[PDB]
């Protein structure tokens, strides 16, 4: 019945420290019931455990990242955080908060339920990159088979991700959004496209907004013909 | 009340083989113990701040044993078959229920951290002992250190254990001793313990919430279903009158202490009837 | 009278705070002894004393 | 990753696979209970089974768990293409400080899954991009099956091996895959030759797209 | 070091001390540069002397650190003495006082 969230995707330099907070949605933080997670995932890789907090503050963390790893509750706000210290790109991770209810810790007898979307934490010496945002739009040489196709081009970013929604949320139907490109440069490179009838080509409004949480980069594009 | 039958507060709460009172009590309004309890601290050693423990867990409004660290799953790379013949049940060397003697497994005793978050809302009262052998040989035998220590922290409690070996006049046949040792770990709060030798480990803790302010009583009196408001150590007490003589030391509502044999008060008039 | 548990344990390094604790007890005893002894006496004489002069008075 | 899982199974539709969970005396031989999650292709993790055997809401009885010693196992019986994800299982380890863990993962593959030709769809460099001193040409490739694709680019009728950017195909919710292939050029060389084009090859059957600068 | 103090006020000296007690022997190497640290603090009065236990705490105010605090009542015309090679919180300020009648403390949001 409890819903969970993760702080926004983003940059953390080398040597330095990642910080991260999961809102809870749907009930009380405050519930003795609960150790309030937070589990990792290296892009490819496996799941790993990082902690897990009581809302007094009391936790428990993985052994090998117990001396890098600080957790904490914040009643008020109905949050929890992570912070994490002298950070190798090894830390370059997706970021889940999840949830588990305990009675007795060392029962051993715990899973994790209520699990958030994740959070991509990209570690780099490397500079926060905007998106150079194109349309991607169809002929006016071309004679309609039955459907068409128009885009935006999300151009050399750092690091991932963006997020690419069409008309404000209202386009969902026929959507694609790719994945990006790790160009040979570092930057990255993403587009996404959308296919509607023929008909509503001239007779209906496209626009593509893009969001690069990392850069806080919002940019809407009109897609015309 | 808590009857203790031949336990003391220390046979009792350390879960002294002897000592059960089966499926257990969750609140009671003072303790009953005998003038001279036979079951106590079967193993010798030091019970720290014990008139502190016993005054302080007089009276408890809410009680539940859970087993802080369980025995059969914790120490994976720890021996916790130790047990004394100090401690006997029935005719077989057992030892307390609510600790564990930890020694080594495969020729070493690793180092141990364990760590427990107060997640009961609840005063957790959490009990350990130290080991002190008798020789640096027995030392060496069941820990593999002679440079043994005992860490116990919490936010407000920090103390560091040594192990001192001694020749000791032997009690209940043993040279060795465990010193015995209690922390209230208060709502939300974690005790780490961290060791290389000599921990007798908690097994089973308590969450409490200590009740107003009560105490021991020492009497072999029988127990009955009936109420007071007054109790003495000889029996309970009718409250209402202002005075008694029966016993200086009670606990309740009581009427007050006096040296007095009579105290009565004239309603009437003389009677003259002749 | 508030609910109270008059006994307190001491240890054999702690004669001293026994002691404080036995005069505070043995202090308390003497005065209620005394003063409900002598009230008592006092008080009887007083209501005895009442019944004589109302009948004098009804008289 | 102390608990060892297969990096991989396989079976055919409606048959049973059998995740295997492998543990040590510290966890699953100290009595810890053993949990699972399905990760499907860029989503969460979800619970699966919890308490060794129990099945939460929206989890049907083709699920199943079981514990034995100091193992675990997930079963899937009367597999269905939806189940192919990966499959982690967690417990306990009380060795040390008292932590949870996961195992390795297992990539579930379902047999059987129809051979899906791919779809695409070609870009010229915009309006507003060319005006910025640039050019791109996006070939956008999806819905096939199996997931192995090679991009070829053509300026005029000639091969191009400068400026092109492919992607490593990667899988959708519908169990397809999908990659996309940028060609780098300048104004210069998108108006100076006829027509470019984009050739998809998946299966040895090739798919071909073109676009010029009117 | 070593660092005493003769008490020339005529009154009692209120002299403070703590003692630092690192979380790993990291730290007690890279700031004292000693594993085997004390602190003395002797007078006619007083005699302590303190060792570092460096531990794995519960973080307190951000701290897996401690500092324990000390203090002693300088009698007039009394030497304290300090000798440490690590771990001494130094005093700095100490109070030259005359100790009133008998009193105690009120714990009031009343004004004043
Ligand atoms: C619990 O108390 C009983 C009773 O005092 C103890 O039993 C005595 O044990 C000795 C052992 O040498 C026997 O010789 C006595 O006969 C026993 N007494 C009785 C009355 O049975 C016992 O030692 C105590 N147990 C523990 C573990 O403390
Ligand atoms: C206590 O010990 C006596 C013998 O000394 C025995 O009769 C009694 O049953 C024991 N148990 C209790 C609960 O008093
Ligand atoms: C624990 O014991 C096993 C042998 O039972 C040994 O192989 C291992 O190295 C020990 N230490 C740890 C921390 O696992
Ligand atoms: C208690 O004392 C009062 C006054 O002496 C008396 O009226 C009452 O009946 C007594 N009750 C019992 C149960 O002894």
């Amino acid at each position: 019945q409890v819903q969970l969230q993760e702080s926004g995707p983003g940059l953390v330099k080398t040597s330095e420290t990642l910080s991260l907070t999961c809102t809870v949605s749907g009930g009380s933080i405050k519930n003795k019931d609960f150790f309030w997670a937070w589990i990792r995932q290296p892009p490819g890789k496996a799941l790993e455990w990082i902690g897990s907090v009581f809302y007094s503050g009391g936790a428990y963390y993985n052994w090998s990242l117990r001396n890098r790893v600080t957790m904490s509750a914040d009643t008020s706000k109905n949050q929890f955080s992570l912070k994490m210290t002298s950070v190798t790109a090894s830390d370059t991770s997706f970021y889940y908060c999840a949830t588990s209810y305990v009675d007795n810790w060392h029962a051993g007898l715990h899973w994790f339920d209520s699990w958030g979307r994740g959070t991509l934490v990209t570690v780099s010496g490397a500079s926060t990159k905007g998106p150079s945002v194109f349309p991607l739009a169809p002929s006016s040489k071309s004679t309609s088979g039955g459907t068409v196709a128009l885009g935006c081009l999300v151009k050399d970013y750092f690091p991932e991700p963006v997020t690419v929604s069409w008309n404000s949320g209202a386009l969902t139907s026929g959507v694609h959004t790719f994945p990006a490109v790790l160009q040979s440069s570092g930057l990255y490179s993403l587009s996404s496209v959308v296919t509607v009838p023929s008909s509503s080509l001239g007779t209906q409004t496209y626009i593509c907004n893009v969001n690069h949480k990392p850069s806080n980069t919002k940019v809407d594009k009109r897609v015309e013909p | 009340p808590l009857q203790l039958g031949n336990c003391s507060v220390a046979g009792w709460i350390l879960g002294n083989p002897e000592c059960e009172l089966l499926i257990s009590r969750e609140s009671w309004s003072y303790i009953v113990e005998k003038p001279n309890p036979e079951n106590g601290t079967c193993y010798p050693g030091h019970f720290a701040d014990y008139e502190e423990l016993r005054e302080q867990l007089s009276s408890v409004s809410s009680f539940e044993r859970f087993e802080i660290f369980p025995k059969e799953s914790s120490w994976p790379n720890h021996t916790t078959t130790g047990v004394s013949a100090s401690c006997s049940h029935n005719g077989e060397s057992s030892f307390y229920k609510n600790l564990l003697w930890l020694t080594g497994k495969n020729g070493l005793y690793p180092n141990l951290s364990k760590s427990y978050a107060n997640n009961k809302e609840k005063e957790v009262l959490v009990l350990w002992g130290v080991h002190h052998p008798p020789n640096i040989g027995d030392q060496r035998a069941l820990y593999h250190t002679e440079n043994a220590y005992v860490s116990v922290v919490s936010s407000h409690y920090s103390r560091k254990f040594t192990p001192e070996i001694a020749k000791r006049p032997k009690v209940r046949d043993r040279e060795g001793r465990i010193n015995y040792y209690w922390t209230l770990l208060e709502p939300g709060d974690t005790i780490i313990f961290e060791a290389n030798g000599n921990l007798i480990a908690p097994r089973y803790a308590f969450a409490l919430s200590r009740g107003f302010g009560s105490g021991i009583i020492n009497s072999n009196a029988p127990m009955d279903e009936c109420d007071a408001k007054c109790q003495t150590p000889q029996g309970a007490i009718n409250s209402s009158l202002p005075f008694q003589n029966v016993h200086p030391v009670t606990i309740g509502e009581c009427p007050k202490y006096v040296r007095s044999a009579k105290l009565r008060m004239v309603t009437g008039l003389r009677n003259i009837p002749s | 009278t508030q609910f109270t548990a008059v006994g307190k344990e001491f240890n054999k390094l702690e004669r001293r705070m026994e002691n404080l604790n036995k005069k505070v007890d043995d202090g308390f005893i003497d005065i209620w002894t005394y003063n409900a002894e002598l009230l008592v006496l006092l008080e009887n004489e007083r209501t005895l004393d009442f019944h004589d002069s109302n009948v004098k008075n009804l008289y | 990753s102390v608990l060892t899982q297969p990096p991989s199974v396989s079976g055919a539709p409606g048959q049973r696979v059998s995740i295997s969970c492998t543990g040590t005396h510290s966890n699953i031989g100290a009595g810890f209970d053993v949990h699972w999650y399905q990760q499907l292709p860029g989503t969460a993790p979800k619970l699966l089974i919890y308490a060794n055997n129990n099945r939460p809401s929206g989890v049907p009885d083709r699920f199943s768990g079981s514990k034995s010693g100091s193992s675990a196992s997930l079963a899937i019986t009367g597999l269905q293409a939806e189940d192919e994800a990966d499959y982690y299982c967690q417990s306990f380890d009380s060795i040390l400080s008292g932590d949870l863990v996961f195992g390795g993962g297992t990539k579930l593959t379902v047999l059987g899954q129809p051979k899906g030709a791919p779809s695409v769809t070609l870009f010229p460099p915009s309006s507003e991009e060319l005006q910025a001193n640039k050019a791109t040409l996006v070939c956008l490739i999806s819905d096939f099956y199996p997931g192995a694709v090679t991009v070829a680019w053509k300026a005029d009728s000639s091969p191009v091996k400068a400026g092109v950017e492919t992607t490593t195909p990667s899988k959708q919710s519908n169990n397809k895959y999908a990659a996309s292939s940028y060609l780098s050029l300048t104004p210069e060389q998108w108006k100076s030759h006829r027509s470019y084009s984009c050739q998809v090859t998946h299966e040895g059957s090739t798919v071909e797209k073109t676009v010029a600068p009117t």
